[PDB]
């Protein structure tokens, strides 16, 4: 009888445990509550992949480019202030006949918020390319970059 | 007889809890037929 | 009763229909052995310092077959006239690699 | 009574340790995959590659964008992937010992869905 | 035999009712499992981070006596990607420009000589400087980790030394 | 102008109090700074991962019938 | 017969019950595992380099050799072994010949 009497115990333990947990979950559930809502972050950390927390609903273009000519820079243009510069070429503005002409900033800040800005404003003047060519902003173009 | 009768009506009873509380999570067609 | 043995085997049937339906991909990660990581250090753990003539070396480096000087602070090759003199107060005649001075 | 006791075992089992499994498996990865689909990308930059993630009756599935040679599309052609609609794309459940760091990418794919979960 | 098949159906009951509780989305439930994964990371990582923090806070209030612009972001360079940090005021501990709700937001470089990178950080520190995060205790707080013993990162030690 | 220059330090279980103090200020020797230990007492809660494996345990009185 | 059957069956249940408790069942869970094993692998490789301080006889120039007191931080996730030596931080590549060819003899003579 030493079989039934065993299985008394262990199932005397599981109820005796069932007991004892739910006696200190009624006494404890709010402490458990506020313990949880000033710790929420220690449940999972935000470093699952071994790398720190990249929030991809804001978007930075710097993560995929691999290429530094591809990206947009704000150079000193000489004597004529400030343009924003790519291997595509400088951003420019409408011209007089629906064209392309390089706009100039005054200050490197106002260079930099247009280039950056979140509104698409991206208007390439390749000055290397058939239709616009100038060899001399083509040539200042290819060393400054 | 008794407990086939039992296990069998406390089966369905929870195969049914459980597709009740899953298929929100587990009904991939509603995924699928939104882009 | 045979029965009872029948909704056993039925329940073993579900539960597999279960792990085949959605833990498969689970099971196969389980089965297969793990990731290895690199380590930096484990190209390095046979090279042993030993000086030929006068000229300190390092043995135990796979990549580069060539004998490969010792280089000093200022990247000087390193010639000493007691190199055997050094080796022997600092472990002793026989050689001592990276390994056993990492488990030191 | 033993076949009883085997009884009570297995459907324990099921209902209390499969059934909730999966209930917890769905509930996570289905969140995941929302918040995926939320980001309105077809394909993410992981560990310098392009995934992209599907979800099916099993749970959520990563893939990786490969060309024609099944070598990885690098992340910055990524402008080019989302856009284009037959991208060759391999699963990360089949392992392939010819990329380098493919189990290593695919884990981190995997990683990156649970940022707010 | 009565007895057999009633205990039977009570079992079978209290399986029920369990799976029940585990798979209804019950608050007690998940706030028992949130407790056990919580209490688990606050015994690991809550007090060394609390002492670590102290450290810092130490050293970057002794670092700040006699400088005026140290309060102020500046775009530190971190090797592989720019940084836009100051030092806390209040705190004393390195800050940074935060990237949503995850963690700093680090401009990325495609070279050693990135000025795109540079400018987008500048930019950030003209526009973006609102939402910040703080090593140790709020990084703690917020991300679960607390950046000092995770490398490579920007409060992590080495990162620093190096 | 009172400078101390300490090399490779290593203590285990002791306390250092490195003064260097140099002005009328006296260091408060031996004063015990007691902070408020805001503790967290953990609560004796089983991983509920727990509660099908009891149940199997009072399954198990079916097998004294 | 029927009991190797009934055992069978039950260690059949106890096997998946074990892996059901203590194995990974979903994504987040193999993420935070697999997170917490290659964690545990770096901490272990870096702490194979001795952080205490250590004396070693270090080459100052070809010829000359003096004893020395170091400090070792190994950080085996980027693979570079930072020596503190007179004050000074000098920080060495484990992917560089030379790099390499400077620190293992500071590594080897130890003692």
């Amino acid at each position: 009888n030493s079989l039934s009497i065993f299985f008394i115990v262990v199932a005397t333990a599981a109820v005796c445990l069932l007991f004892i947990q739910g006696y200190s979950i009624y006494e404890n559930y709010g402490n458990i509550k506020e313990f949880n809502a000033t710790h929420a972050a220690f449940e999972y950390s935000k470093s699952i992949g071994g790398t720190p927390a990249l929030d991809r609903r804001v978007q930075d273009v710097n993560d995929t480019i691999s290429d530094v000519k591809q990206k947009w820079r704000c150079v000193v243009y000489p004597g004529n202030g400030f343009v924003s510069a790519s291997i595509f070429g400088f951003q420019a503005e409408v011209g007089p006949n629906n064209t392309r002409s390089i706009r100039k900033f005054n200050t490197m800040q106002q260079c930099i918020d247009f280039t950056f800005s979140d509104v698409i404003n991206i208007n390439i003047y390749n000055p290397c390319v058939v239709p616009n060519i100038n060899n001399a902003e083509c040539q200042f173009l290819k060393s400054v970059l | 007889m008794l407990v086939v009768i039992m296990f069998f009506i406390a089966f369905a009873f929870c195969s049914w809890l459980s597709y009740s509380y899953l298929r929100p999570y587990i009904s991939t067609k509603e995924l699928n037929k939104s882009r | 009763v045979y029965k009872h043995r029948l909704i056993v085997l039925f329940e073993v049937f579900v539960v597999f229909i279960l792990i085949y339906v959605f833990f498969r991909s689970e099971l196969n990660m389980f089965f297969m052995p793990k990731r290895k990581i690199p380590d930096p250090i484990d190209r390095l753990r046979r090279a042993n310092l030993a000086c030929e003539d006068d000229k300190l070396m390092i043995y135990g480096l796979p990549w580069m077959t060539t004998q490969t000087s010792a280089l000093s602070i200022n990247s000087k090759p390193i010639v000493y006239k007691d190199c055997a003199k050094l080796l022997r107060s600092i472990n002793g005649s026989q050689p001592v690699s990276l390994n056993d001075v990492l488990r030191r | 009574m033993i076949t009883l006791f085997l009884i009570l075992c297995y459907f324990i089992l099921i209902f209390n340790i499969i059934v909730p499994a999966i209930s917890e498996k769905m509930r996570r990865e289905r969140a995941a995959y929302v918040n995926y689909k939320r980001l309105n990308k077809n394909f993410i930059c992981v560990d310098d590659r392009l995934f992209s993630y599907n979800f099916t009756t099993s749970g959520i599935k990563a893939k990786v964008a490969v060309d024609n040679k099944n070598v990885p599309i690098p992340c910055s052609k990524i402008n080019e992937v989302n856009n284009n609609k037959d991208v060759d794309t391999l699963y990360c459940d089949k392992d392939r010992d010819d990329i380098p760091g493919f189990a290593r990418s695919c884990y981190r794919a995997y990683s990156d869905l649970f940022f707010t979960t | 035999k009565t007895s057999t098949l009633i205990f039977f159906v009570i079992i079978l009951a209290i399986s029920a009712l369990l799976l029940w509780f585990q798979t209804s989305d019950n608050p007690v439930f998940n706030e028992l499992t949130r407790y056990m994964r919580i209490k688990n990371t606050v015994n690991d990582w809550k007090s060394l981070t609390d002492s670590k923090t102290k450290l810092e806070s130490d050293r970057g209030r002794l670092l700040a006596a006699g400088k005026d612009d140290i309060f102020e972001f500046k775009c530190v360079d971190f090797g592989a990607y720019f940084i836009a940090m100051r030092l806390d005021k209040k705190t004393y501990l390195p800050q940074a420009i935060r990237r949503g709700t995850g963690d700093a937001w680090m401009v990325k470089k495609a070279a050693k000589v990135d000025p795109s990178a540079q400018q987008f950080c500048q930019y950030l520190i003209k526009h973006k400087s609102n939402n910040v995060i703080t090593c140790g205790n709020e990084m703690l707080n917020e991300l679960g980790y607390s950046g000092y013993f995770m490398s490579p990162h920007w409060c992590s030690d080495f990162s620093n030394m190096e | 102008d009172c400078t101390i220059s300490l090399g490779n330090v290593s203590i285990t279980d002791s306390k250092l109090d490195v003064n260097n103090v140099c002005d009328s200020k006296r260091v408060a020797t031996e004063n015990i700074a007691v902070r408020y230990l805001n503790q967290e007492i953990r609560y004796p809660i089983i991983d509920i991962k727990w509660l099908p494996i009891g149940l199997l345990a009072l399954a198990i009185l079916i097998l004294a019938f | 017969m029927a009991s190797l059957l009934y055992l069978i069956l039950f260690l059949l249940f106890v096997c998946i019950s074990y892996y059901f408790t203590y194995y990974p069942t979903n994504k987040l869970q193999a993420a935070v595992m697999e997170t917490d094993r290659e964690n545990a692998i770096i901490r272990q490789r870096n702490d194979e380099i001795p952080t205490r301080t250590l004396d070693t006889a270090i080459f100052t120039d070809a010829s000359t050799v003096a004893s020395a007191q170091i400090h070792l931080y190994y950080n085996s996730n980027i693979g570079k072994i930072i020596m503190s030596l007179n004050g000074k931080k000098h920080t060495f590549n484990l992917y560089d010949d030379n790099d390499i060819r400077t620190l293992l003899p500071i590594l080897l003579l130890s003692k």
